[PDB]
């Protein structure tokens, strides 16, 4: 699929804005703003870096400069619940303190049942059985951008938009899948691929767009037909024989 | 049996073949002149080739203004798009009031298409992830290929994916014996359902089952879409339904209108352009109704000079009821019905006349035959006393209290009584401002 | 619960034909203003017609928000009301015209019917397949009761419904099929072998006997901002408890519209009509009004009916003075319910409805000088000076309010009049209009 | 120790159901605002009223925030009070509605009590064994688990669930590592290593707390305090979820929303089922907004709506002001910066001021609580300052005499230091004194 908007672009502003060449400093630049004159380099910023580890609790002191120069959805990906020393200004709050007892507190209990009043309004309203209502009426995808000879431009493009880490942090590994990889390989389930990122929909109905012909819509077009399975209802309950005649 | 509210007696403009208005038709009552002019405006949008064309329909209040407005509307019909509008609509807190006229403005002009689809469906019989070679290489994919064995009536296929529809596959939670539909043109897959040709009775899922689709699995369809060029623009703004990585992130963030700029409009309409000259598509222009137009300030009325100049303009209809009022944002120009002259010169102000004591009788006659309601003749000439000496809304929404007071009495009929109950229980403005006159304190 | 104002006012006190007795219901007089409160709650539960406005005009402590109350009370259950002031439409993230519409729809209700299917049994055997990251979920569950057994297959919301509220496999359970809700009644099992883990004192509930699987309809009600909110994006479930439901699009209304008709003519959902009631409408710009004027004319509008205590006053965005705050174009759409003044019989019979409220006993001749003094000054004053003054009756340690308390609290807590004549021939004290100020006393 | 503008106050002092005492809990004077007060803190100790609003009025430096901060002193530190001013209501975040419901939901407490079954301390030995029978295609199938626990004079292993494994699994636990164990829910969770443990290496990361005490196994009836605004927004926002959503808006900025009333009915709906089941103690407190006059009337009409409703706590106002315009209208005079309409929904209170002795004990408390020595000569120059000029400024000029009479190497204040402490420092009526004779822009 292919967007029919084409963004052409010539070569001379890709070659000489972005990428790196003799006769620009785009990563002399980069390395200048990001590395050397960094606040958070513990090179020449150790003190800074001490007194934000004596802040957080940070085990590692090189974990700021590792955050600050890293995007946010590759800094949401691969978070991990690390252990923090006890001798810190980090605190508990009551809300955390209220959220972190109720990850696996079953029902009837006290703080659960306080703690998870949208999904008992979830289940009380039979949120799990109602029909989609609206879809939308156009669908997109993103604008392509065309730059006639370079396939440094296509790779880029297929490597910004087809992300693998992104891909496989949006959906689940096959279980079979799975199997070869741990026991077929030897990988550890610690340094497996982080998967399974991609929010629940609120029903199966919800999950896509394309809406099949309703059947409940069909019956109910024809009146005749209304009456007919108002009737056949009863007479299936009666437990009867019924022959039906038609011309078409 | 029904719902009413304040409309649906008007079906229509009532006209005649030639034009002439009769004077008892489509729910209307009088106001020929006015019926004629919108009756010359339905022609001049049905020959859809004008562009920029507006009207102003300036009265009192309560003359049929707005029901002009449902009449071309209904006499449009559905096919057309018809997009109501209200003056306070285009103040956002999201985006300039610049950008939600011109977004209302996109969102009048209608689009039908005839678009082929390609599609795959059938029954999953087999489901065979082929591994990669080396899984933690940091670029690649887990998997290489996924081998769908999908099978409909009088056909069975073997289907061969790349990583990234089977991506969408999953997401929809398919198994083995779940009938899918693999939409080619934009990657999208539906789960159909559990098919029927297994058991049915042992399942918690609340799940449904259908049958195994007729014909083969490769098909090509065609579908004819009624869009606006709005949906484009926005569809195309904020990018979903590919798949890719931001077609997924778009759906997750929250909705914001932005503001669009006019390349992409360009863009979009030199699309619309081929589409229509490769006889595909078909351009139907609409209708912006903006009631209460007085509402506006004087910068969108200094836009819309210009909005009324493009080529894609729809036809505006307007409605005002002020004489001589300062328009908003500006404090000594004074204009009338508070529409500034740069476009008042723009403008064809179609005059909408006030009614008599029998028009008013005759209306209170329709609005009780509608809202299925039977009276006395006697307690009629009363309403229409009311209608020539109070309002016509306060006869007119006083009749369901008269009605459920004679209910309450176990009767159908309404008598004299029962609109003196009614005077005696509810007020009109009248009479409200003369107790507020003489009122001990601020009543 | 707590007390509150309008915590004494259950329904509105009327007769079959809509005459208001004396004293029913929590309400006293006001007999004109309660039978055109019967009446439009007869025009709310007839559901006949849409979009009528309604005014309750009076002076400040009259009852108007009572009537309202009333109103709400004597509608019942199962019927939206949406009862806001006028301030809550300015907002940051809303345009008043959204905010607006969110209170029009919050007001029109969609009940729907549904056809679920009640699963009880004790369970036997739980075979849950997951994978290695535990994501993939599927598996086999087998139920029985005295006369049936069947086994069934789990997906994985009844898998993560079954990982909560452990089942031990000898626990009688129930499952609504179309709510999925997981119910564990109880054990009727009696395992002796058992892991001293937990600290399980389940009931000893029977094994339950007959039909394992019985049909059943039940319907709820939800309304067309739910539905909006739901269809408008991905995780609108949290926006309705969040609130972040920004300007959501025409199109998703009329498609909504479209399909809430589609379900009307199949019989799978009806439409019920009820009461947005805007508390303090002079509180409002003229865009509001201008919006409301047109939002009245359409199909899916519910019954509104705005309160003003307010005089001829300035109409708010604009630079004139109107009746009762609002343009001449909504009064011309709306009827008018004036509501009087009170008598000392009716101020009598609300302070000692105020007393039984409370569970408060007062004397015979201190319920006169609280009569008395509600008629000098104002009525709010005499029924707050109550709870003051049966503080003061058990700090003097006697269960019954006498002419010395409320006399104490009289003295002790002052009326607005007093205050301003305190003020008044001490105006240095007092920071005036121009900030000067006599802070030393000599 | 530190004192700021307050703290030699502790209470009201009234004595046992009568008046307020002289010179007692650090007040002086004021003695019906006392009473008051003192009734108004017996009314919300009562815990029956909702929606009861009082205003307490006078000049400057007279002490309404004293009787405030003395209100919250005598309900004690377990009832909410939730100070405010008014000025912090405007925020451009989210409306200034929601921010106000959000104060009002916030001196709600609840007193939830509940009790634990937990196990805890040190792992000695854990090992899962295999099943008698063991299924083909798997490795590892675990029967049951056998985990060995050390406390304080406390040592007992038991069995598990096989389950429970998975999370062990999961929370990297080994031998010598302690273990929270709760008995219903299993859910594994390490707190560290023993501190026999402690030197076993010599770089290592890794916490040593001590091992626990009391027994392995114990059951500990907990109290916990929660107000209602924490249960909207732990409500309001997603639990524990895999989501990208989730874990996005953790790392984003905590942007303020507009918390819906459906959240807050279905919480309030919860609490009472649970209030009704015995378990959970509600608890209404004090929301105290000073200088009231500067709200806007859109959040004067929303108080008038919200004062009515039946969670609304009670509400302690206070302003200085007298006939002074209402901001954000410009036509009418009213009293204290209050509308008429929320004036007759309150009960007012006088503050009177002070005089010479009033001044003197006030003086001669601050010099005390301020660990301060003071002359007689120079405590009557103070009361003849405070009268002259300002009380406050008597105040504020207590610690530059002490600073000056420790810069002479002497203990005492004496008259020859307030001299100079006086020449020095300057109140405003000098200031605008010299301010009006003098022409270089002062
Ligand atoms: N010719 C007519 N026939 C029937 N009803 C009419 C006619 N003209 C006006 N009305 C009624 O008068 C009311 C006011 O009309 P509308 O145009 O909606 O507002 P306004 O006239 O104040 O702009 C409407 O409810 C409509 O039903
Ligand atoms: N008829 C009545 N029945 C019950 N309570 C009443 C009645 N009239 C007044 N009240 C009481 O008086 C108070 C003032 O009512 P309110 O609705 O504020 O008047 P307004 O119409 O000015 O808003 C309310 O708290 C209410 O409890
Ligand atoms: N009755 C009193 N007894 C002792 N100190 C008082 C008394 N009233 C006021 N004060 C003192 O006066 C100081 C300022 O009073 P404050 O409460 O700020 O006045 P206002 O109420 O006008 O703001 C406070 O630090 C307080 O300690």
């Amino acid at each position: 699929s292919r967007n029919p908007i084409k963004y052409s672009l010539p070569r001379l502003i890709y070659e000489d804005l972005i990428l790196p060449n003799y006769n620009n400093d785009v990563d002399i630049a980069n390395k200048l703003k990001n590395v050397k004159f960094n606040i958070f380099n513990p090179s020449t910023n150790y003190e800074l870096c001490l007194f934000l580890s004596k802040l957080t609790g940070e085990p590692s002191l090189n974990e700021f400069f590792r955050v600050s120069t890293t995007p946010l959805l590759k800094r949401v990906i691969e978070r991990t619940n690390g252990p923090k020393n006890t001798d810190s200004l980090s605190f508990k709050t009551i809300t955390q303190e209220l959220l972190e007892v109720t990850r696996n507190a079953p029902s009837e209990g006290v703080m659960a049942s306080l703690l998870n009043v949208e999904k008992h309004a979830y289940e009380r309203e039979y949120l799990n059985c109602i029909q989609r209502g609206y879809h939308p009426n156009v669908s997109a995808p993103p604008v392509t951008i065309e730059v006639l000879g370079s396939s440094h431009v296509t790779n880029s493009i297929n490597n910004e938009l087809f992300d693998p880490l992104i891909s496989q942090a949006l959906s689940d590994i096959p279980a079979i899948t799975q199997y070869n990889m741990h026991v077929k390989k030897g990988i550890p389930v610690e340094d497996f691929p982080k998967t399974g990122l991609f929010p629940e929909p609120l029903n199966k109905n919800f999950s896509s767009n394309i809406s099949m012909p309703s059947m409940d819509r069909f019956i109910t077009e024809s009146a005749k037909l209304r009456k007919l399975d108002e009737l056949l209802v009863k007479l299936k309950s009666e437990g009867h024989r019924v022959l039906i005649y038609f011309q078409m | 049996v029904t719902r009413t509210a304040a409309h649906t007696h008007i079906k229509g403009l009532g006209l005649d073949e030639s034009g002439v208005a009769k004077r008892v038709e489509g729910g209307f009552v009088g106001q020929i002149e006015a019926r004629e002019a919108c009756g010359v405006i339905v022609d001049l949008i049905k020959a859809k080739k004008m562009s920029g064309r507006a009207i102003l329909l300036a009265g009192g209040p309560s003359t049929g203004k707005t029901a002009l407005a449902l009449a071309i509307s209904q006499e449009l019909g559905p096919k057309v798009p018809f997009c109501p509008l209200v003056g306070s609509e285009l103040y956002s807190v999201e985006v300039k009031k610049t950008e939600t006229l011109m977004e209302n403005f996109r969102r009048a002009i209608g689009l039908r298409i005839k678009e082929t689809k390609e599609v795959y469906e059938g029954e999953v019989t087999e489901l065979t992830p082929e591994d990669a070679e080396n899984p933690l290489g940091g670029y690649g994919k887990t998997i290489s290929h996924v081998i769908v064995g999908l099978k409909s009536a009088k056909g069975t296929k073997t289907l061969r994916l790349d990583p990234t529809i089977y991506e969408s596959i999953q997401r929809e939670k398919v198994s083995i014996g779940d009938v899918i539909y693999i939409e080619a043109n934009t990657g999208a897959v539906k789960r159909v359902g559990r098919s029927d040709a297994y058991a049915t009775e042992f399942d918690l899922e609340t799940e449904e089952y259908v049958p195994l689709p007729k014909g083969e699995v490769h098909k090509k369809k065609e579908i004819v879409q009624d869009v606006t060029l709005h949906d484009l623009d926005v569809a195309n703004a904020r990018p979903q339904g590919g798949q890719d990585v931001i077609s997924m992130m778009g759906q997750l963030l929250k909705p914001k209108k932005t503001e669009i700029t006019e390349k992409l409009r360009q863009e979009v309409n030199k699309v619309v352009a081929k589409y229509i000259d490769q006889g595909v598509a078909e351009l139907i222009p609409g209708v912006l109704f903006i009631d209460e137009v007085n509402m506006l300030d004087i910068e969108i009325f200094t836009y819309l000079n210009k909005a009324l100049e493009s080529n894609i303009a729809p036809v505006v209809v307007l409605a005002s009821n002020r004489g001589m009022t300062t328009v908003r944002g500006t404090e000594d120009v004074i204009s009338p019905h508070g529409v500034p002259p740069d476009l008042i010169d723009r403008l064809l102000i179609v005059r909408t006349l006030p009614y008599d004591k029998d028009e008013i009788r005759t209306i209170i006659e329709r609005r009780a035959t509608v809202e299925r309601l039977q009276v006395e003749s006697s307690a009629l000439d009363l309403l229409a006393t009311m209608g020539t000496e109070t309002s016509l809304r306060y006869a007119l929404q006083l009749l369901a209290p008269c009605g459920i007071l004679a209910q309450t009495s176990n009767r159908k009929e309404i008598v004299v009584n029962d609109v003196n109950e009614a005077k005696l229980l509810f007020l009109d403005a009248k009479r409200s401002t003369k107790i507020l006159e003489t009122s001990a304190n601020y009543l | 619960s707590l007390i509150a104002a309008h915590s004494h006012i259950t329904g509105l006190g009327l007769d079959e034909n809509l005459q208001p007795r004396p004293t029913s219901e929590g309400m006293v007089g006001q007999l004109q203003a309660r039978r055109a409160a019967g009446v439009i709650l007869k025009m709310v539960q007839n559901g006949t017609i849409a979009g009528r406005a309604v005014l309750v005009a009076g002076p400040p402590s009259t009852g108007k928000t009572a009537l309202a109350m009333g109103v709400s009370q004597s509608l019942g259950k199962d019927v939206p009301f949406t009862a806001i002031a006028g301030s809550e439409i300015f907002s940051l993230e809303l345009s008043k015209t959204e905010a607006l519409t969110q209170a029009f729809r919050k007001s029109i209700g969609i009940k729907i019917k549904e056809e679920t299917e009640l699963i009880e049994g004790e369970v036997v055997e739980i075979q849950i397949d997951r994978s290695i990251t535990g994501g993939h979920k599927q598996g086999k569950l087998t139920i029985k009761t005295t006369d049936m057994e069947t086994i069934y297959e789990l997906g994985n919301k009844m898998i993560d419904g079954l990982t909560k509220e452990k089942v031990l496999a000898g626990d009688v359970i129930s499952i609504d099929k179309a709510s999925g809700k997981i119910t564990k009644l109880g054990r009727s099992f009696a395992r002796s072998r058992d892991y001293d883990a937990m600290g399980a004192d389940t009931r000893f509930v029977q094994c339950p006997e007959g039909e394992l699987q019985k049909r059943k309809t039940v319907v709820h009600t939800v309304s067309l901002h739910e539905i909006d909110v739901i269809n408008s994006r991905t995780q609108g479930f949290l926006a309705l408890f969040t609130g972040d439901t920004g300007e959501i699009r025409s199109e998703v209304r009329d498609q909504i519209n479209t399909k809430v008709a589609e379900w009307k003519e199949e019989g799978k959902a009806e439409i019920v009509p009820g009461v947005l009631f805007i508390d303090e409408v002079h509180m409002l710009d003229i865009e509001c009004f201008s919006f409301i004027n047109r939002a009245l004319e359409d199909e899916f509008a519910p019954i509104v009916m705005m309160a003003t205590n307010r005089g001829v006053s300035k109409t708010r965005g604009t630079n004139y003075k109107s009746p009762h705050g609002l343009p001449l174009d909504l009064l011309d759409r709306s009827i008018i319910i004036t509501t009087k003044s009170y008598n000392e019989q009716e101020i009598k019979t609300i302070l000692s409805i105020r007393a039984q409220e409370e569970e408060v006993e007062l004397s015979s001749d201190a319920l006169d000088l609280l009569t008395k003094t509600g008629v000098e000054t104002s009525l709010r004053y005499s029924s707050n000076l109550i709870s003051v003054a049966q503080q003061i009756a058990m700090k003097r340690k006697n269960n019954t309010v006498e002419v010395e308390d409320v006399k104490r609290a009289y003295l002790l807590f002052l009326d607005s009049a007093r205050s301003v004549k305190y003020v008044q021939e001490n105006e240095s004290q007092y920071i005036d209009d121009q900030g000067n100020v006599q802070i030393s006393i000599a």
